[PDB]
């Protein structure tokens, strides 16, 4: 998985680690919402 | 912002043109005195 | 002689032209850098201390402003003041004018002077015009009247009461009032 | 029964009529803001008219409300 | 309550007079000024100025340019660069110069000079509409 | 309303996350604007 | 490495000239054209392409695309060329 | 490459790995990009062909729905 | 570009297929019309 | 029958929706070169203009979302524009994808507003020059609006794009039904359809811009 | 306009009976490739070429079919 | 090298004035949006 | 007995029409505020017009109520 | 007899349409106030224009009322 | 006979839609009054636009009326 | 029986929605009158913007006629 | 039952009165924008008026809202 | 069946609410005309704002359509 | 059997109340355009107020929508 570490994650590291952390909290919220919507159906 | 202000003119030029137009529409009895009492003589160096 | 007779309506005009700036009480900015200085006089000498006094005031306050850092550029209406001041203040000099005095000064002259004062690219942030206020046949006084730009008349919070005002109408009013004050001084200095 | 049901429906459809008073109050106070920003020397007098305007537009609204309470509680 | 000062560069029509209404053709439209009118300051365009004296009688002038200023103390200063009473203008010269001006407009194509032509055209149109 | 059929929701969520957050941003990081020289 | 100065000479924005030249020898000039017309006829004849509202939305969006291309192709092409040549001129001046 | 080979073993001789077909797709994309897009004096056809193929694909799966709107039944 | 005379086998295929299609279409149309109207009437 | 172009597309049993969603980035090629072709030149110019438009109003912390917001507008615009092709399945007509684009961004926004600056973020609920006697009621509205701002985002996209398509499709049927009837009427309805297609292009771009602008404003109010 | 007709009058015309000899000759050539199996001798380029020409003659057959039933879209009834 | 064959890294090598400040500005576009 | 139910429903639907008069009075008095903030020495005549506007706009509203009182009792 | 009920409900619905004429008369006379406070020398022509606008707006409103009375009485 | 009853109710509901035309005509002629007070020299051309405006909005209104009759008389 | 009835009722209610189109066209052409009285040199650009507003308006209307048709014919 | 049904219909109808408050808040804050663009040195006072207008206009809406609840749960 | 009947009625009633977006788009483009006649040097930025305004106002109306379809098809 | 039908009808009648927010957001952004064309040096501050107005106007409308679902899904 070389160039998957370097071309795919080395660029997105400063964002996926520092800037989009609250984005990931919100994405967990959204996943919970979607799971609850699909559960009541 | 009028059209002449977009065209680069200023209100002094607008006023000069409108006053010249008003004087040019004066009847010949007053026209000479009008352009003479308002004619310009200053010149730029 | 006749100039005193034509000074009455021109004085009423030019004084009603500046009643706003004393009713609105515009103080002008003492902080900005650029500065314009118009000196009104004639071309034909044998008049005594007219041009001498004009030059005194011009160079005096030019030094007074250069001591504060404000860039002052000179305009001379009349060949006498231009020839007197061209010896020492020539780089600080915008433009000068001719044929002032031979014929009685008319509004066309002031309009031309104001046009050339605008079509010169000098972004003057404040100005002053210096003329010879006529009091009686024996005495006159060297006076100066201020000239405000757009940014000081538009930002003055005393102009917040004036309705239907934007930057364009203020620009037009400032240009016409420049022409008006030049005409007032040109009618005052001939007498 | 059917009559009480329609009484509820009519009371609702009647009290819909307060939208006009809402929009009128909005317009009155909007023009009050504008006219006070234009001529702040007349504030008091201007405000007077504003009150009147409000007290009149809302007035019509009351009519709607009351006629609802004529179908809903009176008859 | 109104202090009307109507003046041209060489002539004074009113000075501190108390007229009741003045109708002026500002560049941003025409408006009539009565006592205690909201303070304003405007620049004029060619057109009539109707001054209503306290007697209800009207005086009609034709101003070419200038500035109107209504102040906080109900003082009005109207300065017209060329204020001519209607008894001095003619219709034929106005219409002929309008002809000329529209002609050189359809002839000319540069922005600044055609702008000057348009200003002359609208001045002469105001003249025609003012006389009749 | 076919938008309400929640059985095909994940099929719409996971590829979007691969595009909005990984592929489009990666292609943006390759669009660089150098500073002007002297 | 430098870029070539021309593309692939596509006819009608859909079919490249390599196809026309490949079909030229055996069936002449009208070969590809008659093949295309026969294909469209067999498509909308055996209900392969069934007419629907999508037919007219397709015609509409294709007309808008063709008009927008024919009206703003020169403009955008010269705009891109001028952007590139402005950048090149600035870089040559800063040399 | 094909269009000159005339043997069936070729069809299985190729690299039918996920990486293999991925590299095949990448090479096809790069050939198309170099031919029609990655040239100066470029044209819009380099995009209209892609859009036409996208329309063909988007119609191909939409045929199961459009078949219920035929005006013939044969 | 000058025209290209087509191989005669291709022209033969073209026109023979055209005529075979004309025949097939006419015969199948006259074959399906009676069944068509039959089922149209039987549907009501 | 009518909503058929909004059902998840499947060919040969496989969900082609993933390919349709992953295709948009294929239209934005990139190059390391200094002078490149017309496509990349125009695209980099567009990205520069878009970033200058959306990002100039932020402080130095809001500008760290430049990649996110620019890639978001580039993704939504490209999706909506590819959705206008004939028979195309537009994944932005889906409430699922739009909710998954709306909830993470808004939630991360309010979370970064409540982790730092939480005092000022809570003061934002009460405007500055607010008189006191009825402030509790203004507490009810703002919060509940904040509680519906994410959904109000997604629907604002969905209920728009869907509707547009529906309208076009319906008007299309009109022409077809009037194809075998008076033809001048068909040409009038087709001119209506052409105006509607231009409006749909404009609305595609406008919906992209407004989605990303509302996310940008939520972010600005929390940084 | 007339360019279409100018090009068609050479290849888009009925085959003269004088060229049916070499027509059945080309048929004999292809059937000899069937006899020995010379389609193994065939590379992909002209193979797909011949396939496209066969598709074209099939479209001729289908155009004849749609003109044999006087209806474009399917059978009218 | 002519500018038609030049890479952005080659431009940063020849003109050190154009290299982006990947340390003062770590995130895209690695420069102030105004100067962009 | 369904007719009386519909009488209630129609009376409510009729009296919803007063929203127009509400918004019209609001607009009239907002414009009075503005036009007075501009030129206050006309305070008399302006108000006159305002009254007229009101006295006309509100009139339309009354018509709505009238039809309400025509369906609710006169039938 | 459900038709009597439907006639009542339809008359109420139709007379809802007078809100438009109410708001229109409000806007017309408000703009008369504004345009007169600006240029009070054109009082006569401005009033004539206001009469025209009021006539057209109340004409649409009376169209609504006439439809109401036509459903309610003349079938 | 529920069909004719609902045709009545639908005609009423459809003709509700004339309020928009009423308010639009109001706004058109109000703005005509204002813009003529500002620049009374263009009295002619302004009025032309007014008619155009009054012709378009009212057009939409008439559509409602047409639709109303289409639910009341045609089918 | 009741289904076609409710279809007529819903069709009327749906075609109500073009009142907003009427009011929007009114406001658009009113502001065209005003902005042309202000700057009579931009007549062509102002008319273009007015045509754009009228288009977008009749569009939001078509959104209502769509649901009217869908209720009436293609349920 | 027919009472729960019409209580639902009545609440749903009554809660339309919030349209007036929506439009009134819109007008109040638009006029606040305009009055601030005119006289920005009164930014405090202006805003106060805005809030007042808001707190009044929405108030009417609230009335409508509670009426709905009043006929849904209370009686 | 009365359920589908009320589905149609509620769909129509729901899609009534696009009049607001019609009027709002009218207002936005009229104000664009005005603000462009007052400062034609900002033609771009003004238009930008117009876009935003449009895209928000129209948005609200589409919400109505949503509920319409949410009632008409998805129960 | 009929309570669900009336739930549909009440949901439609409730959600029609978004026209107010449509018109209000239109007014807010039209006034933003105008006020910006007058004083384009306050572009930020004006915009701020616009958002506020928007965030408030829309708010009211969403209330209606909420009630819709509270009648359509809760009870
Ligand atoms: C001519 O009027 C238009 N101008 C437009 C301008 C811009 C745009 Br983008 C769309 C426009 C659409 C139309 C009509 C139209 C004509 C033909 C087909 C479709 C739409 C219209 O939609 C009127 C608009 N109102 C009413 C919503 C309509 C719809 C349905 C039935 C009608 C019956 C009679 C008259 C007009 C009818």
């Amino acid at each position: 998985l070389q160039s998957i570490i370097k071309n795919i994650w080395i660029p997105m590291k400063p964002y996926y680690t520092k800037v989009y952390q609250e984005i990931w909290i919100g994405m967990g919220l959204m996943g919970f919402i979607v799971y609850k919507i699909r559960a009541a159906d | 912002v009028a059209y002449w202000r977009q065209a680069g003119l200023s209100y002094i030029r607008y006023s000069q043109i409108c006053a010249k137009a008003v004087r040019d529409a004066l009847k010949t009895e007053f026209k000479a005195n009008a352009e003479k009492t308002s004619g310009s003589n200053v010149k730029i160096v | 002689a006749r100039a005193e007779r034509e000074l009455k309506p021109a004085r009423i005009y030019g004084l009603g032209s500046l009643a706003l700036y004393e009713k609105a009480d515009i103080k002008g900015p003492e902080d900005k850098k650029k500065h314009l200085l118009i000196g009104v006089s004639s071309d034909r000498g044998l008049c005594g201390a007219i041009h001498s006094s004009i030059a005194k005031q011009m160079k005096s306050e030019v030094a007074t402003l250069t001591a504060a850092g404000k860039e002052v550029m000179l305009v001379g209406i009349g060949d006498k003041i231009r020839g007197i001041l061209y010896r020492t203040h020539s780089d600080q000099f915008l433009v000068a004018f001719k044929e002032v005095g031979r014929k009685p000064p008319t509004f066309g002259d002031a309009s031309v002077i104001a046009l050339e004062l605008l079509n010169s690219g000098y972004e003057f942030d404040e100005g002053s015009i210096i003329f010879n206020k006529f009091r009686s046949v024996i005495s006159y006084k060297t006076e100066e009247k201020p000239i405000f730009s757009l940014n000081t008349v538009a930002s003055a919070d005393s102009m917040s009461i004036y309705d239907d005002i934007d930057a364009d109408v203020l620009q037009n009013y400032q240009e016409y009032n420049l022409a008006n004050i030049i005409y007032y001084s040109l009618k005052e200095s001939t007498t | 029964d059917i009559d009480t049901a329609a009484k509820f429906i009519g009371a609702g459809a009647a009290t819909v009529g307060v939208a006009g008073s809402g929009a009128g109050i909005g317009t009155v106070f909007g023009s009050l803001i504008i006219g006070y920003a234009r001529n702040p020397s007349l504030k008091q007098q201007l405000f007077s008219y504003a009150i009147l305007g409000f007290a009149l537009s809302e007035a019509m609204g009351l009519f709607c409300l009351m006629v609802a309470f004529l179908i809903l509680f009176a008859m | 309550q109104m202090s009307f000062t109507f003046a041209s560069p060489t002539q004074v029509f009113f000075n501190g007079a108390n007229v009741r209404q003045v109708d002026v053709p500002t560049l941003t439209g025409a408006f009539g000024i009565l006592a205690a009118h909201v303070p304003t300051l405007q620049v004029l365009r060619p057109g009539l100025v109707v001054v209503h004296a306290e007697d209800g009688t009207t005086s009609k002038y034709f101003v070419s340019s200038g500035s109107i200023a209504v102040n906080a103390d109900s003082s009005v200063q109207l300065l017209a660069e060329e204020a001519v009473t209607l008894d001095m203008l003619d219709l034929g010269a106005a219409k002929a110069n309008l002809e000329k001006a529209q002609a050189e407009l359809v002839g000319t194509a540069d922005e600044a000079t055609r702008a000057e032509i348009q200003i002359r055209i609208e001045a002469n149109e105001a003249l025609v509409k003012a006389l009749e | 309303m076919p938008q309400l059929n929640t059985t095909v929701w994940p099929t719409m969520i996971t590829p979007m996350l691969l595009t909005l957050f990984l592929i489009t941003q990666l292609k943006m990081l390759n669009t660089n604007y150098h500073l002007p020289p002297s | 490495p430098p870029l070539p100065e021309y593309g692939g000479k596509v006819r009608y924005g859909l079919i490249p000239e390599e196809f026309f030249q490949f079909l030229y020898p055996k069936t002449g000039v009208t070969g590809p054209y008659v093949l295309g017309t026969g294909l469209i006829l067999y498509a909308l004849s055996k209900e392969i392409y069934v007419i629907s509202a999508e037919t007219f939305t397709a015609l509409s969006v294709l007309g808008v695309m063709v008009y927008g291309i024919k009206k703003y192709g020169p403009f955008v092409a010269d705009f891109a060329d001028k952007l590139n040549e402005q950048k090149l001129a600035q870089l040559e001046e800063a040399k | 490459e094909v269009k000159l080979g005339e043997l069936p073993s070729w069809i299985l001789m190729r690299d039918f790995s996920p990486s293999g077909i991925f590299g095949a797709f990448q090479r096809g994309y790069y050939r198309y990009y170099n031919k029609y897009i990655n040239v100066k004096k470029g044209s819009i056809s380099g995009i209209t062909m892609v859009l036409a193929c996208y329309v063909l694909f988007s119609y191909s799966f939409s045929y199961k729905h459009l078949k219920h709107e035929r005006l013939r039944k044969y | 570009v000058p025209p290209v005379q087509v191989s005669p086998l291709i022209k033969l295929g073209r026109y023979s297929a055209l005529f075979l299609g004309v025949a097939y279409g006419a015969t199948r149309y006259n074959y399906l019309k009676p069944r068509a109207e039959e089922e149209r009437r039987i549907a009501a | 029958n009518l909503f058929a172009s909004f059902i998840a597309p499947t060919i040969l049993g496989l969900p082609a929706a993933v390919l349709i969603i992953l295709f948009p980035p294929l239209l934005i090629p990139t190059s390391k070169y200094l002078i490149n072709n017309r496509l990349i030149t125009t695209q980099q110019w567009l990205i520069k203009l878009t970033s200058k438009q959306m990002m100039t109003m932020h402080n130095t912390k809001g500008r760290t979302w430049s990649l996110m917001l620019v890639s978001l507008i580039i993704f939504i615009a490209t999706t909506n524009l590819l959705g206008l092709l004939p028979h195309s399945f537009t994944p932005t007509t889906q409430l699922s994808m739009n909710l998954a684009m709306a909830i993470p961004l808004w939630a991360g926004t309010v979370i970064m507003g409540f982790r730092s600056k939480i005092k000022n973020a809570l003061a934002h609920f009460l405007p500055q020059g607010t008189p006191t006697p009825l402030i509790p009621m203004l507490v009810i509205i703002e919060t509940i609006s904040l509680l519906i701002q994410p959904m109000a985002l997604a629907v604002r996209l969905t209920a728009n794009i869907t509707a547009g398509h529906l309208l076009m499709h319906l008007i299309g049927s009109a022409t077809l039904a009037m194809s075998t009837i008076n033809l001048p009427s068909t040409l009038i309805i087709f001119t209506i359809l052409i105006l509607l297609t231009i409006l749909e292009i404009a609305v595609a771009l406008i919906q992209a811009y407004v989605f990303t602008l509302l996310v940008s404003l939520y972010l600005h109010d929390n940084t | 306009l007339a360019t279409f007709w100018y090009y068609a009058k050479v290849e888009l015309v009925p085959p003269t009976p004088a060229e049916i000899p070499r027509a059945i000759q080309s048929l004999k050539k292809i059937v000899n490739s069937a006899q020995t199996g010379s389609f193994k001798q065939l590379t992909v380029k002209e193979a797909v070429l011949n396939g496209l020409v066969a598709t074209e003659v099939l479209m001729w057959f289908y155009v004849g079919e749609i003109i044999g039933k006087r209806g474009i879209i399917g059978y009218d009834v | 090298i002519p500018f038609d064959q030049m890479t952005i890294e080659d431009l940063n090598e020849a003109f050190p004035e154009t290299k982006l400040d990947k340390k003062k500005y770590p995130y895209w576009p690695h420069q102030p949006i105004e100067n962009l």
